[PDB]
DNA sequence: TTGTATTTATTGCAATTTTCGTGCCAATTTCTGG
DNA sequence: CCAGAAATTGGCACGAAAATTGCAATAAATACAA
């Protein structure tokens, strides 16, 4: 009673066309984005806390 | 001196990273090793050393 | 499918609902048998290993 | 004509430990004569 | 056949080379109001 562990590859490397291609691997590359909606009220009309925060 | 950095930031870069390859998944740390001089001026890795053994 | 040389007529309620009785000329001969043909894959993986 | 607040641009050293190869020797396996 | 005499290996030590981490906020270019 088992089952083999695996490891995901951080970096894959390939041959295409008798040359050696190296790239990251686009499931595990993290990311971020930056949050418009909160990010769009940065308008001096509004408290000066709120603006410098 | 390759890509014209530290050796420090090559040691952390290169610390718990995986490659995946046709041949099978190793460490980035994997492929540096050592030498042993070799007659007319070569030198063999010690990984190769170790296979041939 | 096959000639089949048939008879209509109960027998003993052995055709009884729907049922049908069947001489042993057909199955001695392999007039009804059939071929079935399946796959099975073994799969070898890389593992941290 | 200029002085100030904002936005990007900064991914390298120097101790310090860990590891590399290799020689010396003492406790085990093989070589040779009556 | 058997006992006295020769190779084998792993621990320990040596210098030297290499991998590791503690340094945690800075400086230069650019735009605007007097």
């Amino acid at each position: 009673t088992g089952e083999p562990e695996y490891v995901i590859p951080d970096v894959l490397v390939r041959k295409h066309n008798g040359h050696w291609t190296v790239e990251l691997n686009s499931d595990s590359i993290p990311r971020l984005q930056i949050n418009q909606h909160y990010a769009s009220m940065c308008n001096n009309a509004r408290n000066d806390g709120d603006s410098q925060f | 001196q390759a890509v014209e950095m530290h050796e420090s930031t090559i040691s952390r870069v290169t610390t718990q990273k995986y490659l995946h390859s046709p041949r099978g998944i190793f460490e980035l740390k994997y492929f540096f090793s050592s030498h042993v001089n070799t007659e007319g001026g070569g030198e063999a890795s010690s990984t190769a050393i170790r296979a041939l053994v | 499918g096959q000639n089949m040389r048939v008879a209509f007529m109960p027998w003993n309620g052995y055709n009884f609902e729907d049922s049908i009785l069947v001489s042993e000329r057909v199955v001695q001969e392999d007039r009804f048998t059939t071929i079935h043909i399946q796959e099975l894959a073994c799969v070898s993986r890389d593992t941290k290993l």
